[PDB]
């Protein structure tokens, strides 16, 4: 129910 | 349920987490990938889909995606998160489970993470199916392979989980009586808390496993009225829950418990044993409330005043099991962890034996009384894959 999310490796 | 998780840097420049989303999409940031190394070293349970609420004591609930990235990149090697999921098996393949367990066993150094993730997230019935598929593929019994591959308290948990409920209880009973003394606490816990159908299956399997009967072992290890009470309970012939509430008998039993105890010198112990072993559990719950109409002390207070030693210990446990069995187990769990070290024997047995019975109620009574979740206490008292197995058996925070 949401848009394309940002993914970051930490 | 808000879970607490402690992550540790696995690589120089990295915890091993792929963070996702943020306040851009109006949600808190969410974990989307966890390296196998992080899964093995973290404390707690971190799932894909956990929202990150706090980091090292700072509330990051309303932070954008890049704000929490800077926080974690400038944090030390060990970081504490407060998380919450953003709100058996469904595709159960016993053969695939057996294969993955074999691959985990045969991995150099043993892959405990995989063994725990599977076995503690299958029902006991599914574990039996996995064990059957495993013996076919490998020509080894699953329980033997894991007994060789594992050690410490993790071995105890996993091997406990692989037995049927009756086999597990029977072997726990045998262990409480084997050797010069008796582990009265464990004998009492099991005999006072199991129902007719459980005790009937325990009685049968005990004879198959040990070629002798439970009752003879109880008689050989206990004496006096303590023996009488344990023997009577273990027969598993308590009246089943009726549909009619017998109000006249409720009042008479309450009067009889009073007349046999607080009202007279000494105690009529056979009368206490008869009433408390024979009547159904819902009847006795009402008996114990009616008892307070006649007695200035409630049933637990009356027991402490009337009797001592093993007999007292047993009556106290029995009454708690009748009054509120989930709260009874919540208290034993708390006692197994509250102090120095851990009474692992007790903590393991409860988590294994109750995980499929009434763990939701245990967790609820536990959090209500003690304020923090059962998860939280297990996390403070245990570590490693053993901690992970118990937390999965727990089944979430709160
Ligand atoms: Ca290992
Ligand atoms: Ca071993
Ligand atoms: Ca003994
Ligand atoms: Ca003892
Ligand atoms: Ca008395
Ligand atoms: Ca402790």
């Amino acid at each position: 129910e949401d848009q394309h999310t940002q993914i970051t490796k930490v | 349920g808000e879970r607490t998780v402690t992550i540790r840097r696995q690589t120089v420049g990295g915890f091993g987490l792929s963070i996702k989303g943020g306040a851009e999409h109006n949600i808190p940031v969410v974990v989307s990938k966890i390296s196998k190394e992080q899964r093995a070293e973290l404390s707690g349970l971190l799932f894909i889909g956990d929202a990150i609420l706090q980091i090292n004591g700072i509330n990051v609930r309303k932070c954008r995606h890049e704000e929490v990235v800077q926080v974690l990149r400038n944090a030390g090697e060990e970081v504490t998160l407060t998380v919450s999921f953003l709100k058996a098996y469904t595709n159960f393949d016993a053969e695939r489970d057996a294969l993955n367990i074999e691959t985990a066993i045969k991995t150099k150094g043993v892959d405990e993470v995989t063994i725990v993730n599977i076995l503690t997230n299958r029902s006991n019935e599914q574990r039996q199916d996995i064990a059957f598929a495993y013996q076919r593929r490998t020509k080894k019994e699953l329980a033997s392979a894991l007994k060789s591959a594992l050690s410490g308290h993790l071995e105890t948990v996993i091997l406990g989980l692989l037995k049927t409920p009756a086999q597990y209880d029977a072997s726990e009973l045998k262990a409480s009586m084997k050797g010069l003394g008796t582990d009265e606490d464990s004998l009492i816990e099991i005999i006072c808390s199991r129902t007719n159908q459980e005790l009937q299956e325990i009685n049968r399997v005990y004879k198959e496993m040990y070629k002798t009967d439970l009752e003879k072992d109880i008689i050989s290890d206990t004496s006096g009225d303590f023996r009488k009470l344990m023997v009577a309970l273990a027969k598993g012939r308590r009246a089943e829950d009726g549909s009619v509430i017998d109000y006249e008998l409720i009042d008479q039993d309450a009067r009889d418990l009073y007349d046999a105890g607080v009202k007279r010198k000494g105690t009529d112990v056979p009368k206490w044993i008869s009433i408390m072993t024979e009547r159904s559990v819902p009847h006795l719950q009402k008996v114990f409330d009616r008892y307070k109409s006649y007695s200035p002390y409630d049933m637990l207070e009356s027991i402490r005043k009337e009797v001592k030693g093993d007999l007292e210990n047993a009556f106290l446990n029995l009454v708690q099991c009748i009054q509120n069995k989930p709260l009874y187990f919540a208290d034993r769990l708390y006692d197994s962890m509250k102090g120095k070290g851990t009474r692992d024997k007790v903590l393991i047995r409860i988590m294994v034996s109750r995980s499929e019975v009434d763990m939701l109620k245990i967790r609820s009574e536990f959090k209500r009384k003690y304020g923090k979740s059962l998860y939280y206490y297990i996390q403070q008292d245990t570590k490693g894959d053993y901690q992970k197995a118990l937390l999965y058996l727990c089944g979430g925070d709160d």
